[PDB]
C-alpha cells in the first residue's frame, strides 16, 4: 500500500491559469502506475491520465502528467470553469492507494 | 452502452449484512478487470479491491480495512460483480462506486500491427451507500 | 446413310455398311484422356484382328466350327430376320469363349504348319 | 453342312458407357452441323436419374465457375467492424430495415493510409456482432474469403454443347411423349447435343427446352415422397422482374491494383424489387399441370399448391441470377390454390443478396458488384419443380409445394434426351465358307 | 538421300524411297500433347489404307479406274516429268472422290464377293 | 506357361508361344504419360513389321539371305540349345543392319518388281 | 547352307530400362484418390530357369519412389492454414502441474496475440508448446518465437487427412514388366539365380523413420546385411532382420485440444490443457527380444568382416536431432526417441524391458529440404502405437588400429534407404518382342 | 487399256500447317529443366532442288515463341516473394557520397520501416534506390513511394535464378518437319531457291532487347533489309548486319548488397552503400565499326528506296522510356541506354568511340503489359557486359515532300521483332505420306 500525500491540497486560481498539481509517496513504483482523476462535486470521478503521461479519451489537450520515484505531477495548462474539481493521485502498485485529494478553486 | 448498472441500495443495520452489486454489457468481463472504490463524505477516494477476469485467473486483491469479511466476486454469466459486507464499521459510511476500463484496439491491417488506433475509456457508476 | 444408319437394320443388310462404322471410329486433361482412350480402344481391336489374321479385313472366314450351344440356326433366322443389336444381345454370354478358342485354333496351328511346308 | 465362325468388323452395336465429353461453345468451337443421322427403327431403353451426362455437367460447370473467380480480388481486408443506421430516403413500408448505411475503415495502396468509406448494403449480407446493435460484420467473414473483382465478366448462360469423343456416340430421343416410364421408340444419332443454357435456379426452370405437345411430368419415383417432380410446360409463362432503384456504382482501391466495388447513394425513393407473372397464364398453366398430376395420383380428387415449408433462403424462395445480380423472390402468389375435380399480374416481392454462397457448399463466398442504373429482366418459365408432401390424412388430397433446389435437377430437364454409348464394332456371327 | 530427300525428284524415282518417308511418321503438357497428336495422325492414315485393302503394302493396285476428266496428261508425263509436290497440287480437288470410290469398290464389295465364293 | 514364361526356354519351344507375348503389349499425370508410352512403343514395332511385309504375321519369311558374318552357329543349335535372351545378346551388334538389308530387299524392291509384272 | 533371315514377333526378350510407374492403391496423404485401385489378382510365371543380374543402390525404382512421395506431401499440405499470423513474440512461463523431473522445463505455456475473424480486432490465447518448438530472443527469459518463423512459413492444419502409411503398389505399363527375386540370400553382389516376374509389386508401406526401419518386409530365413561397398565406411549398411522386434511407444498425457480461428475460415489447433500429471514420452523394446536378436546382426557382420574380431555398438554421433534420434510418425504425431539403451553393448567371439526416453516436436522440417515447415496438429487424448522393428540402418566408423574394434552406430538422415530396403527385390525391364533369327524358307 | 487408280504410301508431299513445337535444349527462366535435350547430331537432310514459298510476319512459329517466353517468365516470377509490405512512405533526399555531376539526382537514400520475421518487430532500413523507381507522394518534398505500388504488386527477390539467354531449339513432332532456307540473300517474302529440312532448328537465344538487336544470327554475306511493306510507315524495317559491332556496357560502381527479411522466409535484397565515387553507367560502341556499318545499311536502303536520296538518321521519338532507349538485360540487371550518339547524321549521295550514357532502372514491367511488375535484385560489385550488335530495328518518318530526303529513326517497341529476325529461315510443314497416281495393273 503506497502512501500518497497531495502537497497542494488547496489550489486556487482564476480560470485561464495553470493548475500545477503535485503528489508524493515514499514507496518506489514505476511511473507506469501513476494515474490522475478529476471529480466534480456530486459526481463519480473520471480518469484523466494513466501511466503518468498517457491520456484517457474525452480529455482536453491541456491535461498532461509525468513522474518517477517520489515526485509525481499533473499540469492543466489553462483552467476552464468545467475543471474546478477535486483531483486525485492514484499509485496503482497492485493496490490503487489514492492520495487525500486536491481541490482546485477559483 | 458504456454505463454500468447500479444496484446495492436498501437499508441495513451494522448488526447484519449487505450485498452490493453492479456492471453492464459492452464492457464485458472478457475484455475487463473490475474494481470497487469508496468515498466517505468529506474524504478522498479509497480503493476497496479488484478482481481480474476469467482468462488471467481472477485473483482478487483487497485494501487492508476490507480484508477477510468484505469480499469481491465475479459472476461470469451476466457480467456482474458483487461486494459482500458484514459487521459494518464506522469507516464504511461511504459511497461505493463500481468502476473498470477497456483498452480498445483497432488495427488497420491484418499483416503489420503498428498502424492502429487506440482508445482507453473508464466507466463509473454513480455510487450506492452503506447505512452503518 | 451415315454412321450407325443401319444399326437398327437386318444383319444381312448392315453388312453392306461395314466400312461406314469403321471409317470414323477413330477421328484440358479431360480432353487429352478422350484422345488417348479412343486410340487405345482402336488399337485393342486392331491387335485382336491381327492375332486372328483379320488385319486389314472387314470380313474373315476362320477355321473354327460353330457350336449349336450358341444358337438354334436358320440362315434366314440369323441374317435376314434379326438385327445386329439383337444378335449381339443373344450371344452376349458365350462371346469370350469364341474369341478365346479362335485365337488358340489360329496362328500356332496355322503358321507353324506353313513353315513345315517351306 | 455346318456353320463356320465369321468375324465382322464395323458392326453397328452399342453399349452403355461413361466417358468424358467435349465441351463446345460459340471449351472448343462447336461444329455448326449437328450431323443428325437418320432416325432409325430401334428401341432404346434409358432413363434419367441413372444418367451420367448430368453429373458430368454439374462438375464441369463448377470448375468453369471457379476458374473465373480465381484471378480476382479477395475482400478479406474489408472484414472489419462496421457501424450503421437505417437509410433515410422516402423508404417505403415494404423496405423498412432492408438497407443499411455502413461505414468502415478500408485500406489503401500504401500500408500507411486509410479511407473512410460509406456504402450501402442489403440487410441479408450483414450480421449483428452484438456489443450494441451498431457493430455489425459481413455475413461470410467467419468462413472462407469472399471474392470480388472482374465486373467485366458476365454471369450470362452462354449455351454449352456436349460432343462425343471418338469411339463414342450420343443417342438422342425424339419421342414427343417421352418420359422415364419405359424405352424411347424414336432414336436418332447426333454428334453434339443442342446448346443447353446453364441457367441457375432453385425453383422455376427458366429459358429451357419447351414441351411440344402437352405439359408432361417426369420423376424418378412418382409415388414416393422422397423424390422431386420435374414438370415441363408446353406454353412458356412470361415473367418480368425489376429493381426500380437508380443506383450509383463507386470504386475504391483497397490495395496494390486491388479494386473494390460498392453501392453508393441511391437516387430517388427506395422501392422493393419484384417479379410479375401474368395471372391468367399462370392459372392455365397450373390447370394443365393438374390434369397431368391426375394421371399419376388418384384421379377424381382435389389437389393443392402450397407455400414452401422453410429452410435456408436459397431453397425456400425462388433464387435466380439476372443482370449480374442475384435475386431471392417470393412465390407465394404462384402456389396458393386448390383444384376441384368437377393486364392482371401476380406481384411477387423480392429480396436481394450481394454475398452469395454457391451450390450447396460453404467453402467459398462471392460478392456480386452492383449494376449502375435500373435493371429489368424478361424471361420464359419453361418448367417447374415440385415436391410432394410426406403423406396426408386418409391418403387423399395430394399437396405439392416448391422445393428441389439442388442444381442437378435443373440439368435433368435438359439432358433427358441424351444417352452416351460406346461403339463395339467387332462382332461374331455364323456363315458357310 | 534421307527423309524428304526425294521431294525434288520425279514421281517415278521418288516411288523407290517410300520407306524413308514411312519410317519417320512415328518418333510440359505440350510434350505429351504433341506426342499424342503424332500418333493420332499416323493411325488415321493406317486405318484408311486398311479400309481400301492397302494394309502393310507400300504400293496398291485397285479396282477403280481413272475417269479421264481428272487429267490432261498420260503415263508419259505423270511419272517422268513431274515431282510429287507438283502432282498432288493438281489433283487436290478429287481427293475425296477417289477415297470414297476406293472404300466402296475395294473391301466393301470385294469381301462380299469373297463370301459368295463358299 | 504365362507371360514371359518362355524367357528361360529353348528358342524352338519358345517360338510356339508367340501369342502370349503379342497379346499383352497393350493396356496423377504420370499414368497418362505411361499409357502414351505403351501405345507408341507398340506402334513402332507394328509399323516396322508392316514395312517389312509382315503385317498380321507372327512368323515371317524373307528374301534376304543370312550372311555368316552375323553368327557362327549351326542352324539346329540356334534352335535346340539356346534361349532367346542369350541369342539376342549374340546378335545385338549387327541388329541395326539386318533391319536395314531386310527392309531394302523386301517391300520397296519386291513391290516395284510386282508392278512390273502386272 | 543357304539360310534365310526371319522375324518372330512375340519373342520373350528383356532390356534394362527406365520408365515411369503407375500408383496402385488397395482423405490420406499417400493413397490419394489420384492412384489406381487394382483387382486382388497378382500374377506370376511360376518361376522358370531364368538367371538375371540386378542390384540395389543403382536401382532407379527407388528414386522414383522418393520423388513421387515428395510430390504428394507438397500437394496434400497446400489446402491448409498458413501459420504466418502466429509469428509473433510470445510471453512464456514454465508450466507447473505435477511435472516429473525428467520433464522439467520441457513444456512452456506461452501467451500470444492471435488475429481473428475480424481484421481490426485481435485476441490473446494461452497454448502449451514443447521446448523444441521454441527459440528464445535477446537472451531473455520472457521473449520467445516459433522455431521456423525465420525461414519458410510454417503451414499445417488439415487434421482430417491421415498420415497413416497405407501401402502403395507399383505397376509397370504395358510393354514393360517387373522382375522379382525369390532368393533367400539376395544381395546386390551379383546375379539372382531364381527369378520370376510380376506386373505389380507387393504393397510397400511408406513408413517414415531414420534409425530403425519399422513395419517392413521381414527377411525370410536369416538376418542379412546389404551395402553398396562394405569396406567403404562412407556407405550405409542396411540390416534386415529375420525376426521382428516389438516396440511399444506412447505419449502418456491426456491433452485437451483447443481451437481458435485465425482468419477467414482459417482454423488453428493448439494443445490447450493437460489432464493429469506430466510424464515423459517413451518407447519400450523388450530386452528378451533385443539382446539375442542383435547377436544375429553380429553373426552376419563376422562373415563380412574378419571373425574373432571385437566390435562395438555405440550411440549416435549427434548433430541435427533428426539424424541423431529414432525419428518416426506415431498416430500423426512426430517422435524423436533416444536409442542409447539399444546400442551400448560390445561383442566378443568367446522379463526386463529397455525403456528409452522420447521427446516430441510439433514443428518439424519433414524432409531434408529447409524451404518448407509444418506444425503437426495436436492429438486429443493419449496416443499409443505398436510397431515391428524390421531392420537397422547402421554406419560403420572409420580408421584402423590393429585391424580391430569395429564400431557401428545407428544413423543416416537419408530416406532413400527406407525404400532401398524393400525395393531390392525388384527390377524394371522393357520387352522388345521383335526378334530376328536364322531359319529355312 | 485404261489407267487405274493406285495408292502410294510414303509419298514426299507437303502442306502448310500450324502445330505445337517442342522445347529442346543442351537453373534459368527460359532454359528450364522441362525442355528436352536435342540429339547432338546435326541431322540435316541436305539440299535438294525444291523451291518452296514462305515468309515472315505471317509465320506463326514466331508467335508461338513469343507466347512461350512470356509464360516461362510468369512461371519463374510467381513462386517467389511479394514486395507489397514495402509500399510505404520513403523518406529521402539526394544524399551523396562523392557522386559526380552527371549523376546528380540519379540516386536517393530512402529510410523506411519494413516488416520483419515477427509481426511485433520493425526494421529501420536504408535503401539506395535509383530515381526512376520512386515517385513523389502527394507531390511533397521528401515523401516517396515505389513507382508501381498503385498497380499490382511488384514480385521479385530470388537472386538464385538466372536470366541468361541460353538458346532454345524448336523441334517438330513426328509427321512434321521444319523447312530451313539456305538462301544467303533471302528476303522476308517469296520463294527460297535452296531448301533443306531439319527435325530441330538451331538454338535461338531469347535475348530481350529493343532498338539494337544483340547476339543473333549474322547475315552470311550482305546487309539485308526485311520488312512487311518497305514503302509503308506502319511496319518496322528489320535490318540484319553482315558484321557485328562490338559494344561494351558497364555500371562502374562497386555496389554492396544487403538483405532483410520482410516476413517468414521472405527475403528482400537492396542496394546498400556503394564503395568509391559514383559514375554514370554507359555503353562504348567502337566508332569506326559503327560508322562503316551504318554506311552499309544506307547503301542497302538505297536498293529499296530511290537513288540520289539523302538518308538521315534521327534519334527516337520519345514517350515511354521502354520504347525510347536501348533496353536490355545483363547479369539480371536492367539497362536503359541512350542511342543519341549512334543515330545523328546525314548521308550524302557520294581507337575512337561513341559513348552512350545509361540510366539504370530496378522496377520494370518488362513486356507490354502493366498488370504486373518485377524488382530486379542488385548485383554485388562491378558489372561488365560484352555483346555483338547484330541488327537494328528502324522506323521511317511518315510524310514527305517531293519524294526527297527520307528520315529513319530507331523503333523496335514490340518484342516480336526480336524473334522475327531469327526465324526468317524457318517454316513448319505437315507431311502427307498418302498419295494417288495413275498407272497400269
Ligand atoms: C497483446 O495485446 C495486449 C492487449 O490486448 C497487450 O497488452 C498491452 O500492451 C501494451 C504495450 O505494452 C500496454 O500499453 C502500455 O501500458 C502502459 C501502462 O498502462 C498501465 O495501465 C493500464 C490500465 O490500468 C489503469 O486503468 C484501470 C481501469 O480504470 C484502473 O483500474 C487502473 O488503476 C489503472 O488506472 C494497465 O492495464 C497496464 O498494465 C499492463 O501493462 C503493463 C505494460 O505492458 C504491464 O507491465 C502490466 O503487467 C499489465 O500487462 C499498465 O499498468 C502505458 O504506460 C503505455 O503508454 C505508452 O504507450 C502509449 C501508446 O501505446 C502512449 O500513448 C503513452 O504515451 C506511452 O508511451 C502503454 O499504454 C497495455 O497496457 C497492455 N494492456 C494490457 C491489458 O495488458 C500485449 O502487450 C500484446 N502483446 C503481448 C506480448 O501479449
Ligand atoms: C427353321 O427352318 C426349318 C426348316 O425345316 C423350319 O422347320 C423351322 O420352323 C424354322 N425355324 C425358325 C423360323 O427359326
Ligand atoms: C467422269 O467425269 C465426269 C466429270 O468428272 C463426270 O460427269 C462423270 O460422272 C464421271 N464418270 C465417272 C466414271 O465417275
Ligand atoms: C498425252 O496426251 C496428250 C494429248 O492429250 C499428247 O499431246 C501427249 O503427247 C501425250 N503423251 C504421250 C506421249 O502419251
Ligand atoms: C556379314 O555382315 C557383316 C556386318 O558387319 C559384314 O561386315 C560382312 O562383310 C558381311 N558379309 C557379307 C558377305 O555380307
Amino acid at each position: 500500500e503506497i502512501v500518497l500525500t497531495q502537497s497542494p491540497g488547496t489550489l486556487s486560481l482564476s480560470p485561464g491559469e495553470r493548475a500545477t498539481l503535485s503528489c508524493r509517496a515514499s514507496q518506489s513504483v514505476s511511473s507506469s502506475y501513476l494515474a490522475w482523476y478529476q471529480q466534480k462535486p456530486g459526481q463519480a470521478p473520471r480518469l484523466l491520465i494513466y501511466g503518468a503521461s498517457s491520456r484517457a479519451t474525452g480529455i482536453p489537450d491541456r491535461f498532461s502528467g509525468s513522474g518517477s520515484g517520489t515526485d509525481f505531477t499533473l499540469t492543466i495548462s489553462r483552467l476552464e470553469p468545467e475543471d474546478f474539481a477535486v483531483y486525485y493521485c492514484q499509485q496503482y502498485g497492485s493496490s490503487f492507494t489514492f492520495g487525500p485529494g486536491t481541490k482546485v478553486d477559483i | 452502452e458504456v454505463q454500468l448498472v447500479e444496484s446495492g441500495g436498501g437499508l441495513v443495520k451494522p448488526g447484519g449484512s449487505l450485498r452490493l452489486s453492479c456492471a453492464a454489457s459492452g464492457f464485458t468481463f472478457s475484455n475487463a478487470w473490475m474494481s470497487w472504490v469508496r468515498q466517505a463524505p468529506g474524504k478522498g477516494l479509497e480503493w476497496v479491491g479488484r478482481i481480474k477476469s476469467k482468462t488471467d485467473g481472477g485473483t482478487t486483491d483487497y485494501a487492508a480495512p476490507v480484508k477477510g469479511r468484505f469480499t469481491i466476486s465475479r459472476d461470469d454469466s451476466k457480467n456482474t460483480l458483487y461486494l459482500q459486507m458484514n459487521s459494518l464499521k464506522t469507516e464504511d459510511t461511504a459511497v461505493y462506486y463500481c468502476t473498470t476500463g477497456v483498452e480498445t484496439y483497432d488495427f488497420w491491417s491484418g499483416y503489420d500491427d503498428h498502424y492502429y488506433d487506440y482508445y482507453f475509456r473508464d466507466v463509473w457508476g454513480k455510487g450506492t451507500t452503506v447505512t452503518v | 446413310l451415315g454412321f450407325l444408319g443401319a444399326a437398327g437394320s437386318t444383319m444381312g443388310a448392315a453388312s453392306m455398311t461395314l466400312t461406314v462404322q469403321a471409317r470414323n471410329l477413330l477421328s484440358g486433361i479431360k480432353q487429352l484422356q478422350a484422345r488417348v482412350l479412343a486410340v487405345e480402344h482402336y488399337l485393342r481391336d486392331q491387335q485382336l484382328l491381327g492375332i486372328w489374321g483379320c488385319s486389314g479385313k472387314l470380313i474373315c472366314c476362320t477355321n473354327v466350327p460353330w457350336n449349336s450351344s450358341w444358337s438354334n440356326r436358320n440362315l434366314s433366322e440369323i441374317w435376314d430376320n434379326m438385327t445386329w443389336l439383337q444378335w449381339d444381345k443373344e450371344i452376349s454370354n458365350y462371346t469370350q469363349i469364341i474369341y478365346g478358342l479362335l485365337e488358340e485354333s489360329q496362328n500356332q496351328q496355322e503358321k507353324n504348319e506353313q513353315d513345315l511346308l517351306a | 453342312e455346318n456353320l463356320w465362325v465369321t468375324v465382322y468388323y464395323g458392326v453397328p452395336v452399342w453399349k452403355d458407357a461413361e466417358t468424358t465429353l467435349f465441351c463446345a461453345s460459340d471449351c472448343v468451337p462447336t461444329d455448326p452441323n449437328p450431323q443428325e443421322i437418320h432416325l432409325e427403327n430401334v428401341t432404346e431403353e434409358f432413363n434419367m436419374w441413372k444418367n451420367n451426362m448430368v453429373e458430368q455437367m454439374h462438375e464441369d460447370i463448377i470448375s468453369l465457375w471457379d476458374q473465373s473467380l480465381k484471378p480476382c480480388v479477395k475482400l478479406t481486408p474489408l472484414c472489419v467492424t462496421l457501424q450503421c443506421t437505417n437509410v433515410t430516403n422516402n423508404i417505403t413500408d415494404d423496405m423498412r430495415g432492408e438497407l443499411k448505411n455502413c461505414s468502415f475503415n478500408a485500406t489503401t495502396e500504401l500500408r500507411n493510409k486509410r479511407q473512410k468509406v460509406y456504402s450501402l448494403f442489403y440487410r441479408l449480407d450483414i450480421v449483428p456482432m452484438g456489443e450494441n446493435s451498431a457493430n455489425y460484420r459481413l455475413i461470410d467473414c467467419n468462413t472462407s474469403a469472399i471474392t470480388q473483382a472482374c465486373p467485366k465478366v458476365s454471369f450470362e448462360p452462354i449455351p454449352i454443347h456436349y460432343c462425343a469423343p471418338a469411339g463414342f456416340a450420343i443417342l438422342k430421343c425424339k419421342d414427343k411423349k417421352f418420359n422415364g416410364t419405359g424405352p424411347c421408340p424414336s432414336v436418332s444419332t447426333v454428334q453434339c447435343t443442342h446448346g443447353i443454357k446453364p441457367v441457375v435456379s432453385t425453383q422455376l426452370l427458366l429459358n429451357g427446352s419447351l414441351a411440344e405437345e402437352e405439359v408432361i411430368i417426369r420423376s424418378e419415383n412418382i409415388t414416393n415422397n422422397a423424390k422431386n417432380i420435374l414438370v415441363q410446360l408446353n406454353t412458356p409463362v412470361q415473367i418480368n422482374c425489376t429493381r426500380p432503384n437508380n443506383n450509383t456504382v463507386k470504386s475504391i482501391r483497397i490495395g496494390p491494383g486491388q479494386a473494390f466495388y460498392y453501392t453508393g447513394d441511391i437516387i430517388g425513393d427506395i422501392r422493393q424489387a419484384h417479379c410479375n407473372v401474368s395471372k391468367a397464364t399462370w392459372n392455365e398453366t397450373l390447370g394443365k399441370v393438374v390434369k397431368q398430376l391426375r394421371k399419376h395420383f388418384g384421379n377424381n380428387t382435389i389437389i393443392r399448391f402450397a407455400q414452401s415449408s422453410g429452410g435456408d433462403l436459397e431453397v425456400t424462395t425462388h433464387s435466380f441470377n439476372c443482370g449480374g445480380e442475384f435475386f431471392y423472390c417470393n412465390t407465394s402468389g404462384l402456389f396458393n390454390s386448390t383444384w376441384i375435380s368437377n393486364n392482371d399480374s401476380i406481384t411477387l416481392p423480392c429480396r436481394i443478396k450481394q454475398i452469395i454462397n454457391m451450390w450447396q457448399r460453404i467453402g467459398q463466398a462471392m460478392y456480386a458488384p452492383p449494376i449502375q442504373g435500373v435493371i429489368r429482366c424478361v424471361s420464359n418459365i419453361t418448367g417447374l419443380i415440385l415436391t410432394r408432401d410426406g403423406g396426408s390424412t386418409n391418403s387423399t388430397t395430394e399437396t405439392f409445394r416448391p422445393g428441389g433446389g439442388d442444381m442437378r435437377d435443373n440439368w435433368r430437364s435438359e439432358l433427358y434426351k441424351y444417352k452416351v454409348v460406346k461403339i463395339e464394332p467387332l462382332g461374331v456371327a455364323p456363315t458357310r465358307c
